[PDB]
């Protein structure tokens, strides 16, 4: 068996939701964020917003709504995490004692049924009678809200629609009503029902079905003075109620495809929309006063206001402040003035707040030589992509590199006392048969630059046809100074050429540190890459010089370095080149037992190969024959989206369900089939996607720093911003932190009444395993903040072994200096 | 796609066993021994008829391709038996096969199997399996006899003794080389065939063409009486070489 | 010639890579140095010699040879590794299975999520294997391990059915005591969870409906460890046994000894709501509790859901791509 410790170093920081509402007191405006697993508590201020207390939840946060039913003083909060975990939750405040208080609680999964493609919506009703969901597809799922409902029970309504892509609530019905966009073989439909608790069952809904545009994506609940729905598309936006349709097409909101809404005036005269580019617009409902007193909806105007940066939630606070909470770049708070400035934008920003973004690799590196070790981390996409560079010093210190284009790898050369990242940026098929880039970005902005002059696939003969208006991917190698953070030098890869992997190595006998690429010609007609290159580059004196370029047929997935050789991965090989003395490379040897290596890791001469469904795979080179053999393999079927290697017999990999999983050769030498067996002995749902595995700490080493426990240390990047860092244990001391996780399981209080075991289960939509082999850090660590009484509770009757004493009797100073050298590893 | 398991007479004057010296009679005797051996093991422990002429089948075809003087044939015999037994879905144990054979077996007998009967056996199931091309799958006359006689219709009792005496001479073939030389439908016809002349029976009546005096043509196509003849000139003769007489 | 099984080495493939272990050897991917295609070699072991050559070996043998069917797995040849000369005493060698190589198993295509079925992809699926399972139902033949570990599935949409080693001739007029557990718990008929021991091919017909269900859901349907447990989960979805819908349940020795909580009613129709009403219906049919009651595999493929399916196209379900490797930001 294996023994390993999981540790968070920095939490998720991409903002996943926001609400706004009256949660804390029914006097103050609070702003609720969501970050993965974290719920963090905010007051709105004149000048910004006032942390109040921020709480986390063992579950991935789906659905966040604040509602207030008949009865009750303040707001209630309503969240279902991933693993379909449903709680109602309070606010209480005794002084200067914060806490959250559990209302009802339950688990809203079914059986059977078939999760949706657009994934959990969850809205509650105007009149908070009801909260809806729509888990599984042909399915919609109603908890009533009646004040016996503490297990948040539940019921099914067949729904005859089986692919929606978006309900809500409607305002102004005689009973709660649902509006919704689904998708069925003649088009994108708008269909109204009404929901009767008694009944248990559909009505006929108050409006005709309307046939809407083919990419309609969200629907918005207008407020009672003008009612109905608003539907927004890729190229128009349309309101419906009942008799009563419109419809404006300005081509400005063609550009960029809108991901958020929010509403401005309660009234409904004012949403905000933001778009994939960063835009932020104002739509303007145009009212209508008639003779008869009624107000309708007279027409539709959109307003251009600025630009902020690509928004997952946006949530508008007071005056003229909306918090812009971001996914792929930096959140931001920025105020909207009602005259524009000189360059005509409406929308200036007033703070931002760190988001790591997606951290697509990562390398560490020693800058000042301090051996300690800095993180620089390949985060954003698109105008939010940036170089960030992580340091220890008690707060993490974060330095941002902006580039405006998406990177994609990173690796450092000491030699040339600088970086190589890859990066694309975006351009357009423009009206000169080129194409546009839509913003000036790192590629663009370098000092020195070059483009490929290959004819290694100038052959063609094959046709791609290209419209005006449509993307491309501009990919790029950029030599950037590991001291200014400066772009040297960008080289432009050929048209439809895909940088996949990045190495700076020497080779063989060649004193010459080279950067090496390994990219992928991708057309749209292909299901997977049938052309690809490995080129040779030299950064010397400021210019990047091409040494060589190797064809192969097909994608160069990952390449690593492999005792002065090239190790890469072409599709379903995995090839071994040297590198000749002439400056080329020539193959040595190929494994072919793969269905798509996308992962390569190296230690000594054994290889850890990660596949696209097959898991791990160990191989090994056998110097006295020139070639591969096969180890052993983990015949569990996963999808793994990073590897590494902890040691030599222990391997580490990540599921793309956000788990971790830790395999380990059988040891047992009695029949070769033993030996050929990786048996997972470590499992563990992480609750985030992992990238990027990198060997390294971050913590300052003087020489003095006592020899924790922990033995090892790998760090991980997450698509949320999370970094993670995993390291070993002894059988002893696992078993000590695992049976004090045990004893503070049942003393730790859980917000949602989510069972923590339950929570780190391996899971999958098919599979649900305990977890086994891992050690939540973040749970040990969270016995130094516990009061005294519950510290006592824990470490009664708490024994341990293997030691100087074999049985040795804990008390709660002992565990609180354990635990206090713990948090010392990051 | 499939072997050839059928040889002509002819052709059995050039089995390895002949051409190293060993006469026909000889080999025909060790045919009849090594049979009635794996028919008789077989029958102690239970086994099932198909089960037993499997067994003798593989006998059959595996002293085609090798010599008696060099594979001891009551070895061999418990081997086909063990296998035939895993092929016919009515295993038995190695162990148990070789206790029943030192029942039935004297000491001289008994020598072949060696220090260790057990090992012996279970050797040779290389050899058996590579020998007979792994084509396991074996069709016998007596499912023939059964098909083919439920189409008869007429007295109860005639046809009942039709089969019996029939189903006997199917199992007197089992000691002969008709298993190498005719496809078991054959030989169930054949038998049909020889019991309708001994009981003075004409099977046309009974069939559904009753004025169809070739009455096998519709079960067996293609079989000229030469076959038939020589099929039950070849099985009287056993009955004419022992003591033993003809069922009736 | 192509028929002399058992004589041609392995030195003929290039071995190229373990794919799966089996109990009594383990199965490798391999090359044809001669002519390039690509097999499977399972390896049989009988360096055991607790009883020699496996039987599970020689049923998947003396099955496969007698059925030949587009939907069932074809046994190309038999060969062996380099034998001790003139010593089959002191020989150990093993022998290999030479089967077709195909680019996936099901339950590796599900347990990664790597795969997306359209009702169109589980027409031909369905179609396909109950196919290839009336060919073998109609030569008195059961497989008793139908599991989506033993679908395999080309690129291009093909199905065949592979391991043999549990299947067994079955009798009508004679039913004879066969073993009491043969299917994995997930896809076990009821009769079996019962011990009828006696069994029909509708064995088989219960674990493809099983498989149809879960193609919908994209996760398996009854999931349990303990055969009293899945009982109770195939009871509150198929209906509780009970002599009116199961004449005969009486007579299975554990009828009385293993009940369910309650006596659930048949849920079918209403938690597969979201399935298309011509499969549902097939759904309800091989997830008929008596097994006489249990649809056939001839009447699946008269069914409004399969009969008018085109196999000319297959439909390829939507398999990995490069696109899957990158996310989505
Ligand atoms: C036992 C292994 C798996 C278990 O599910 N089953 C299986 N998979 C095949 N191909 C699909 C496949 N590609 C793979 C590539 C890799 Cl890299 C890896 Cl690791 C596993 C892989 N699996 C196959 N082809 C013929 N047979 C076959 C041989 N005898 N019989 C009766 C059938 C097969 N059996």
């Amino acid at each position: 068996m294996s023994y390993n410790y999981v540790v968070t170093a920095q939490k998720p920081t991409a903002v996943n939701g926001c609400v706004t509402g009256h949660f804390t007191s029914a006097e103050d405006l609070n702003l609720l964020i969501a970050k993965n697993t974290r719920l963090e508590i905010y007051v709105v201020t004149a000048e910004g917003l006032r942390p109040v207390k921020e709480v986390g939840m063992y579950g991935k946060i789906a659905v966040m709504e604040l509602f207030r039913p008949k009865g009750e003083s303040k707001d209630l909060l309503f969240i279902l995490t991933a693993k379909y975990n449903a709680c109602i939750l309070e606010y209480k405040q005794s002084g200067e004692s914060i806490d959250i208080i559990t209302r009802a609680h339950g688990n809203v999964q079914d059986r059977i049924g078939r999760p949706s493609e657009t994934g959990i919506i969850g809205i509650i009703d105007p009149e908070c009678r009801m909260i809806g969901l729509r888990l599984y597809d042909g399915l919609f799922k109603v908890i009533p809200l009646d004040r016996d409902n503490k297990e948040l029970k539940a019921f099914n309504i067949r729904l005859e629609e089986l692919h929606v892509i978006d309900v809500k609530f409607l305002y102004g019905c005689q009973a709660p009503t649902i509006c919704f966009v689904y998708q069925d073989p003649q088009g994108r439909h708008v269909k109204t029902y009404e929901v009767s608790l008694r009944e248990k069952e559909f009505n006929k809904g108050p409006w005709k079905q309307e046939n809407v545009e083919a990419e309609a994506s969200m629907v918005i609940a207008v407020p009672e003075p003008f009612g109905g729905a608003i539907i927004i598309g890729q190229e128009s936006i349309t309101y419906h109620n009942g008799d009563k349709y419109l419809a404006i097409a300005p081509p400005i909101i063609k550009q960029s495809t809108i991901v958020c809404h929010n509403r401005v005036d309660p009234n409904g005269s004012r949403y905000l929309l933001g778009d994939m580019e960063g835009r932020l617009f104002m739509l303007l409902l145009e009212k209508e006063e008639q003779m008869d007193g009624t107000v309708t909806l007279k027409d539709l105007r959109v307003e251009l206001l600025g630009e902020t940066s690509i928004a997952e939630c946006l949530t508008y606070l007071d005056n003229g402040v909306v918090f812009v909470g971001s996914r792929l770049g930096d959140s931001q708070l920025v105020k909207l003035n009602v005259d524009s400035n000189e360059q005509g934008s409406y929308v200036v920003a007033m703070e931002t707040f760190t988001n790591l973004g997606p951290i697509v690799d990562m390398c560490v590196v020693d800058l000042e030589r301090q051996g300690q070790g800095q993180l620089v981390t390949c985060s954003g996409a698109f105008k939010e992509g940036s170089l960030r560079i992580i340091r220890n010093g008690q707060k993490l210190h974060i330095r941002t590199v902006p580039l405006y284009e998406s990177p994609r790898k990173i690796c450092y050369q000491e030699v040339s006392q600088c970086f190589g990242v890859l990066s694309s940026r975006i351009e357009v098929q423009d009206t000169s048969g080129g194409t546009t880039a839509l913003r000036p970005s790192a590629s663009t902005q370098a000092l020195s630059s070059s483009v490929s002059s290959s004819k290694l696939f100038s052959s063609s003969t094959a046709p791609h046809e290209t419209s005006f208006g449509e993307e491309v991917e501009v990919h790029n190698l950029l030599i950037i100074d590991q001291h200014t953070f400066e772009v040297l030098h960008a080289h432009q890869f050929l048209q439809n050429e895909y940088a996949l992997s990045l190495v700076s190595c020497k080779l063989g006998k060649d004193p010459n540190t080279y950067f090496i690429v390994g990219t992928a010609m991708v057309y749209p007609e292909e299901a997977e890459p049938k052309q690809g290159r490995i080129v040779v580059f030299q950064y010397s004196d400021g210019k990047l010089q091409t040494v060589a370029e190797k064809e192969v047929k097909g994608a160069v997935y990952s390449m690593v370095e492999f005792n002065g050789k090239l190790l890469a991965s072409i599709n379903s090989t995995v090839r071994l080149y040297e590198w000749t003395t002439e400056k080329e490379l020539r193959t040595e040897c190929n494994h072919y037992n793969n269905i798509m290596a996308l992962y390569l890791k190296t230690k000594g001469d054994f290889i850890l190969v990660g596949d696209l469904m097959r898991s791990v795979l160990l191989l090994a080179y056998k110097p006295m024959e020139g070639n591969f053999e096969e180890i052993a393999r983990d015949f569990n079927p996963n999808w793994m989206s990073a590897v590494e290697i902890l040691d030599d017999d222990n391997f580490l990999g990540a599921e793309n369900a956000f788990n971790l999983f830790v395999c380990q050769k059988d040891s047992a030498a009695t029949t070769d089939e033993e030996r050929q067996h990786l048996q997972e002995v470590g499992l563990f749902h992480l609750g985030e996607f992992v990238n990027v595995f990198c060997h390294g700490s971050l913590v300052m080493q003087n020489l003095g720093e006592t020899s924790t426990p922990t033995q090892g240390s790998v760090l991980f990047g997450t698509v949320n911003g999370m970094i993670g860092l995993v390291t070993s244990l002894s059988e002893s001391w696992y078993n000590l932190l695992l049976d004090m996780q045990n004893r503070l399981n049942k003393v730790i209080k859980s917000v949602g009444k989510i069972e923590h075991s339950f929570w780190r289960s391996f899971h999958t939509e098919r599979k649900t395993e305990p977890a086994t082999g891992f050690i939540d850090g973040d749970l040990i660590e969270s016995f130094l903040d516990i009061s005294r009484p519950k510290m006592q509770e824990v470490v009664a009757n708490l024994q341990y072994d293997d030691g100087s004493g074999m049985k040795r009797e804990a008390t709660a100073d002992d565990l609180i200096k354990v635990v206090e050298e713990l948090t010392r590893i990051h | 796609t499939k072997p050839c398991w059928y040889w002509d007479k002819k052709d059995l004057a050039h089995t390895p066993s002949q051409l190293e010296g060993l006469d026909p009679a000889t080999e025909a005797r060790y045919r009849r021994e090594g049979a009635r051996f794996i028919f008789d093991v077989g029958t102690r422990l239970g086994l099932h008829y198909d089960t037993l002429a499997t067994g003798i089948i593989y006998f059959h075809r595996f002293y085609m391709f090798h010599s008696f003087k060099q594979f001891p044939r009551y070895v061999t015999g418990a081997c086909c038996l063990f296998l035939a037994g895993k092929v016919e879905e009515t295993p038995k144990k190695c162990k148990d096969i070789i206790k029943t054979a030192r029942s039935l077996l004297n000491d001289v007998q008994f020598g072949q199997f060696g220090d260790d009967p057990k090992e012996e056996v279970m050797v040779l199931e290389r050899i058996l399996l590579q020998t007979i091309k792994f084509d396991l799958q074996v069709e016998h006359p007596y499912q023939f006899l059964l098909k083919y006689a439920k189409q008869l219709k007429g007295d109860k009792n005639k046809i009942q003794k039709l089969v019996q005496m029939a189903w006997t001479f199917v199992n007197d073939s089992l000691c002969t080389t008709l298993s190498l030389q005719w496809e078991p439908e054959i030989i169930a016809v054949a038998v049909m065939y020889l019991a309708g002349r001994l009981c003075k029976f004409e099977i046309q009546e009974w069939t559904s063409k009753p004025m169809y005096r070739r009455w096998w043509e519709q079960f067996v196509q293609d079989v000229p009486v030469d076959v038939l003849e020589d099929i039950c000139h070849q099985i009287l003769d056993l009955y004419s070489q022992g003591k033993q007489q003809m069922p009736h | 010639t192509e028929s002399d099984w058992g004589k041609r080495c392995v030195d003929k493939f290039d071995i190229i890579g373990i794919i799966g272990e089996g109990t009594y050897g383990q199965v490798y991917k391999a090359k044809d140095k001669d002519t390039g295609e690509l097999v499977a070699l399972k390896k049989v072991r009988l360096d055991n010699e607790k009883e020699g050559f496996p039987i599970t070996a020689i049923r998947e043998i003396k099955i496969l040879r007698q059925l030949i069917h587009r939907s069932v797995v074809n046994m190309k040849e038999i060969v062996t590794d380099k034998q001790d000369a003139l010593d089959f005493k002191k020989d150990k060698g093993a022998f290999y299975l030479v089967f077709e190589y195909m680019d996936h198993d099901l339950m590796g295509l599900l347990e990664s999520g790597l795969v997306h079925f359209s009702e169109d992809h589980i027409k031909s699926f369905m179609k396909q294997l109950m196919e290839g399972l009336e060919y073998c139902h109609k030569k008195n033949f059961l497989h008793r391990d139908i599991k989506c570990s033993n679908i395999l599935l080309n690129n291009s949409g093909q199905i065949k059915l592979a391991d043999f080693g549990l299947a067994r001739l079955y009798n009508s007029e004679e039913s004879r005591p066969y073993t009491n557990k043969v299917i994995t718990l997930w896809y076990r008929p009821p009769e079996l969870l019962l011990g009828e021991e006696r069994y029909t091919p509708a064995i088989d017909v219960w674990s493809c409906g099983c498989i149809l269900g879960e193609l919908f859901t994209k996760k398996p349907i009854f999931q349990a460890n303990l055969e009293l447990a899945q009982l109770e989960l195939i009871s509150r979805l198929c209906g509780s046994p009970c002599p009116a819908v199961w004449p005969d349940v009486i007579r299975l020795p554990y009828f009385n000894t293993m009940k369910p909580k309650k006596q659930y009613r048949r849920r079918l129709r209403e938690e597969f709501s979201f399935i298309p009403s011509a499969a549902l219906d097939l759904l309800d049919h091989m997830l008929t509790l008596d097994p006489s009651k249990r649809c056939t595999a001839e009447q699946t493929l008269q069914s409004d859901f399969l009969k008018d399916v085109e196999l000319s196209k297959m439909a390829p379900p939507d398999l990995p791509h490069w696109q899957d490797c990158h996310e989505l930001w």
